[PDB]
RNA sequence: AGAACCUUACCUGGUCUUGACAUCCACGGAAGUUUUCAGAGAUGAGAAUGUGCCUUCGGGAACCGUGAGACAGGUGCUGCAUGGCUGUCGUCAGCUCGUGUUGUGAAAUGUUGGGUUAAGUCCCGCAACGAGCGCAACCCUUAUCCUUUGUUGCCAGCGGUCCGGCCGGGAACUCAAAGGAGACUGCCAGUGAUAAACUGGAGGAAGGUGGGGAUGACGUCAAGUCAUCAUGCCCUUACGACCAGGGCUACACACGUGCUACAAUGGCGCAUACAAAGAGAAGCGACCUCGCGAGAGCAAGCGGACCUCAUAAAGUGCGUCGUAGUCCGGAUUGGAGUCUGCAACUCGACUCCAUGAAGUCGGAAUCGCUAGUAAUCGUGGAUCAGAAUGCCACGGUGAAUACGU
């Protein structure tokens, strides 16, 4: 019975399970204060739920790998989105007003020869 | 400085030559170009001309200098002053 | 130095690989000298036979040479006396068993490099370069090319202030990668220096 | 570079191949913290004596076309200006420009 | 820049109060893409804030941005000889900006020795309309008021 | 079969050193071979041997996916023991008759 | 069961041997475990393009060493025979390994 | 893309002169292998083994030796004799040609004009009509999906459990490649010259070139490079070659580019979480043992989605310090040592203990950056015995601002 969606965002990449219950959060055999030390993280994870009204209703077990807390946060919130697209396809609507169907295609630049970084050039001088 | 363990370094041509004159008792300069030798204690009242890449020096060698590198004794470089 | 080489930017789409092996970090570096020697060796022996492309490939300890050459029977000789006689030398270059094939150059004037050979033996026994490369441009446009562009530089008429002159005909489009361009280089030796013979030939667009 | 260099350095390679397993044994002889005192000394004074180019360390990698020494890469063998060269001509299997 | 004007940016708002202003605060104090560190910041200056002031954490927040709010900047044409500064009618979402840049300045300035206190500290100030920001933003108001006759 | 490539050879009309039957008489037999490949069309097999005595159609040396139909079918007679030959015989596929004439310029792969 | 590593410059080619593989053991054995895609490495090299100097002149080459790996599980008699006279095509270095 | 020796091209001495590197004959010796004393070493003198492929035997091809010359050699000069390669204006939207026409002609027209565009982009007009090189597209990469294939990668649902995907297994999901789909102002409305377009919105993962890279027109600067390479006067018992030591690391000073700081948005201590991308056989080197530590010893696993490098750090929690030249800052110097290496004196890196400069945000002025950017945090790679704060890559956190010309 279990819905499901893929999170991603930077180089993270969520599994979220969608399952009905009570409204308990799992996060690699982690609960989600446990895992996310940081409030916003727990927010953005929250977010679609908190959209449309199903916090309670449903458990969400999830596996998450790779990036950092917020990129990671952000693959999961994405994740939870698919599935809740996936389950009802009546809440889309809302969802795409939210901006949380967008992937978020924000990757780092990549370092250019000549340059430092992605864009900052080097010290200039005429002379 | 070199490892405990390797001992100290001294040129084994230079050895030779401090321990002949050990041998005859003489106290003519020996003129060397192994400034990375270490001065010994067999070696303290010989006179050793070391080089210092242009001329042979003379280093008479004391009781103070044996833990010490033949080089030390033996400035390569000839600054005066800039006035 | 403005410009990308045109078959460097193409070998993953429309131009192939002239050597064609893998080998690991350990091998890969001798493979490359041997290659480079028996292609010096080839050079040397095979310049009065227009020879446009050696293409080496070593499978199984055993190297397998291909000739691209306008003109087989220069270099094949009577049958099977040549290249036999150039076999066991390639296999001692390379320590290995050699195999060496001939493949055909059909219209060598619109192989780019041919042609640059050609334009430099030419300046090498002193004609107007400028009429040389008329003639391989026109020729080339003759055989079918869609385009030919053709340069060549320094010292030219033995002046003393070097200069570059060339000449296109119909089109040939660099920056488009799946252009065929089939580009090449030469270098005449002459009394009053180098002359550098750039030439490039576009074949037509592949579609894929 | 010079022919001289390349010369020089063939020479050290030379060396290199022929005193590998005498020169391994005594840098073995050295190290090994259970032997005796006067035999590491001999050692080491055997190494002394033993010729420089025999050393790894004394031989400079140069490109095997021209024997530049500097802008060299192992995979290749050559110097950057000969690498690019090749890959340009399609000479080195794989190599193509690369984008990302 | 010259070609395009383009649509602002979306940000989010914090998850304490859920706040757009907030959000935007914390980010402005934020250094180095510490943004974790600063919000905490931000959050301990609104709860001595609140403490000091009652009312609540946003409220008093929102009260002490008003006093240091500019209803007019200046900027140099300078097309005479010599430079003449015009004032200008600020709009709103830059002169909620600028206020909080003075505050965070002033609090950057203060000789107390947490950050966050010193932020809750030029809160007050600003709330009871003395201190640093509100200094600037009376300066900023002067030249303005100097300068009327450029319009 | 369709091209058979001999080494030390410049024409069919030629001969060679340790045979019984002539070039000719090889390239006819080899024309009546019958393999049976399974997965590509076009193979390369290789035929090496030394040593007096006939040779077979089971000495070539087989790859995974041919599979020669008869293992009785000669094709030389080495006579001398240092004789060699070593042939590389090229198998394409279709239907019909396609014969050397029209094969002469048909051929596009130079 | 035989693990074989097939490795090449060129990805088409590579695929290409593969299904050859494949072909060659699945007439004579059965159950050919399947051609499975490895990481491709990708060994990166940057060179100063200028013969003297111009030091932010740079080509970037890279070569991409595909991996695919083969395995057969049932090793028969007639199957791991046919490989011997079965040689794929060049620049593709392969490397089975029985169990 | 790495000067201790080497590199090295420079200096000082010690040496060689058809030569270190090749080709050629003549004729002495099979090559080579081992070892001895003097010498800083280069080199200059000794003792042991071998005679292989073939001879109407005037001998041969590999590899040393000697003399003759023909020649070798030159990182010697000219980049203002050159090729090749490179920078540059500038990824700026330009630069041209054919035929026609205008003008005595240099030339013009096309290529201007009305709009529009990132674009000589596109349309409309028009003595122009066409074409080429460039602005675009084709290529790589990144953002969504689908199919295929599932180990060394994965664990949704099943059983077992040493509560470790580890083991039965499962092929779902992630991921891995290979092949397809997708974005074209295609659809909607308005503005517009019956247009090219523009403004908004719908859908969509993505919207107007989606983000980034590669791609650099004709040409310019007698721009750079004869020291990568090649190439059209000079040296040839020396401007060539070998060696040991030194120098390229010098130090009143001036400039360039960086790193680390000046602190509390921090330092220190203890606990604890989340990456990516790479390298690895004369290599990466677990575990275990010893060492305060750098490391040492033992020694598996692994040419590697398996094993190793390899603990990410910033972060988070708890404690402490309380604005001091400090529990900030780490230069400098002394001692003692570890590793690499024939060899760390000149002149390596790292460790430990001590020492604890200047520096409290920097004059005139001056640089970078418009988003996953700057800022900040670590990680890897090349060269490489050893030797990065540089270079080239990778992810983490992650802003501000753009009224306008």
């Amino acid at each position: 019975n279990q819905y499901y969606g893929t999170g991603r965002r930077k180089s993270s990449a969520a599994r979220v399970f969608i399952k009905p219950g009570n409204g308990k959060i799992v996060i690699n055999q982690r609960s989600l204060e446990q895992y996310f030390g940081r409030e916003t993280a727990r927010m953005v994870v929250r977010q679609p739920l908190e959209l449309v009204d199903m916090v309670e209703k449903l458990d969400l077990y999830i596996t998450v790998k790779g990036g950092g807390i917020s990129g990671q946060a952000g693959a999961i919130r994405h994740g939870i989105t698919r599935a809740l697209m996936e389950y009802d396809e009546s809440l889309r609507s809302e969802l795409r007003k939210a901006g949380f169907v967008t992937r978020d295609a924000r990757q780092v630049e990549r370092k250019k020869v000549g340059l430092r970084k992605a864009r900052r050039r080097p010290q200039f001088s005429k002379r | 400085p070199r490892s405990l363990k390797k001992g100290p370094f001294i040129d084994l041509h230079l050895l030779k030559k401090v321990e002949k004159a050990v041998e005859s008792g003489d106290k003519k300069p020996l003129r060397t170009w192994s400034r990375r030798s270490t001065i010994f204690p067999n070696m303290i009242g010989l006179t050793i001309a070391v080089h210092n890449g242009r001329q042979h020096v003379p280093v008479f060698v004391t009781d103070e200098m044996v833990g010490h590198k033949l080089g030390e004794f033996a400035p390569t470089r000839t600054y005066r002053g800039h006035a | 130095g403005q410009k990308v080489h045109p078959n460097g930017i193409r070998l993953g789409i429309v131009k192939p690989w002239n050597s064609t092996w893998f080998a690991n970090t350990k091998e890969f570096a001798d493979n490359l000298d041997s290659d480079f020697k028996v292609r010096q060796y080839l050079t040397k022996e095979l310049a009065k036979a227009s020879v446009s492309r050696i293409v080496i490939e070593r499978p199984a300890k055993s190297i397998r040479v291909t000739i691209h050459t306008a003109r087989p029977g220069i270099v094949i000789g009577k049958k099977g006396e040549d290249v036999e006689k150039l076999r066991k030398v390639v296999a001692d270059i390379a320590g290995v068993p050699a195999q060496i094939n001939i493949a055909e150059v059909r219209k060598p004037e619109l192989d780019a490099k041919l042609v640059a050979d050609s334009i430099t033996s030419q300046l090498e026994r002193r004609v107007m370069f400028r009429r040389a490369m008329k003639r391989a441009v026109q020729n080339a446009m003759r055989l079918g090319a869609k385009g030919i562009k053709v340069e060549v530089s320094g010292r030219l008429g033995g002046a003393e202030i070097a200069r570059t002159e060339w000449y296109r005909e119909g089109r040939v489009p660099l920056h488009t990668l799946r252009a065929d361009i089939d580009y090449n280089t030469s270098e005449a030796h002459t009394t009053y220096g180098v002359i550098g013979v750039k030439v490039w030939i576009f074949k037509g667009e592949i579609l894929g | 570079a010079k022919q001289s260099m390349k010369a020089r350095e063939v020479k050290r390679v030379a060396l290199a191949d022929k005193y590998f397993a005498k020169r391994a044994e005594l840098k073995a002889i050295i190290s090994d913290v259970n032997a005796s005192d006067e035999d590491r000394w001999n050692a080491v004074l055997k190494l002394q004596t033993l010729p420089r180019d025999s050393s790894p360390s004394r031989q400079r990698n140069r490109c095997r076309q021209t024997g530049r020494p500097h802008g060299f890469l192992r995979k290749f063998g050559l110097s950057r200006i000969k690498v690019r060269e090749a890959a340009m001509r399609g000479e080195i299997p794989g190599l193509k420009k690369a984008s990302w | 820049p010259r070609r395009r004007v383009i649509g602002q940016r979306k940000i989010l708002p914090d998850p304490k109060f859920g706040s757009e202003l907030l959000a935007k605060f914390v980010n402005i104090l934020m250094v180095d893409g510490k943004k974790s560190t600063a919000e905490s910041i931000v959050y301990s200056a609104l709860e001595t804030l609140a403490q000091r002031s009652g009312k609540s954490e946003l409220e008093a927040f929102e009260v002490a941005l008003e006093n240091v709010r500019p209803t007019v900047e200046v900027k140099s044409r300078r097309v005479g000889g010599s430079t003449y500064q015009v004032p200008v009618e600020v709009r709103p979402v830059r002169r909620n900006a600028l206020a909080m840049r003075w505050i965070v300045e002033a609090a950057r300035k203060r000789g107390d020795k947490s950050m966050a206190l010193r932020l809750a500290n030029e809160l007050s100030d600003a709330a009871e309309n003395k201190g640093t920001a509100v200094k600037k933003r009376e300066d900023v108001h002067r030249m303005a008021e100097a300068n009327k006759a450029f319009a | 079969v369709t091209e058979v490539e001999i080494d030390g050879v410049l024409h069919e009309y030629s001969t060679k050193e340790g045979v019984q039957e002539d070039i000719l008489e090889i390239l006819l037999n080899l024309k009546g071979l019958a393999v049976r490949v399974q997965g590509k069309d076009e193979v390369i097999l290789t035929l090496n041997k030394s040593g007096i005595g006939p040779v077979t159609a089971a000495d070539i040396t087989h790859d995974g996916d041919v599979e020669i139909v008869k293992p009785q079918h000669v094709i030389c007679h080495l006579t001398d023991e240092n004789a060699s030959i070593s042939m590389r015989i090229k198998v394409q596929r279709g239907r019909g008759y396609v014969p050397a004439s029209t094969r002469i310029h048909s051929e596009e792969d130079e | 069961r035989i693990r074989i590593r097939l490795k090449a410059f060129d990805h088409r080619l590579i695929d290409q041997a593969t299904a050859e593989i494949v072909e060659t053991a699945k007439r004579t054995g059965a159950q050919v475990r399947g051609p499975i895609p490895l990481p491709t490495r990708k060994e990166r090299f940057t060179v100063l393009i200028s013969p003297h100097v111009n030091k932010d002149a740079r080509d970037q080459y890279e070569i991409r060493t595909h991996l695919r790996l083969v395995d057969i599980v049932e090793p028969t008699e007639k199957t791991v025979d046919a490989l011997m006279r079965l040689d794929l095509a060049a620049g593709v270095d392969v490397q089975i390994s029985l169990g």
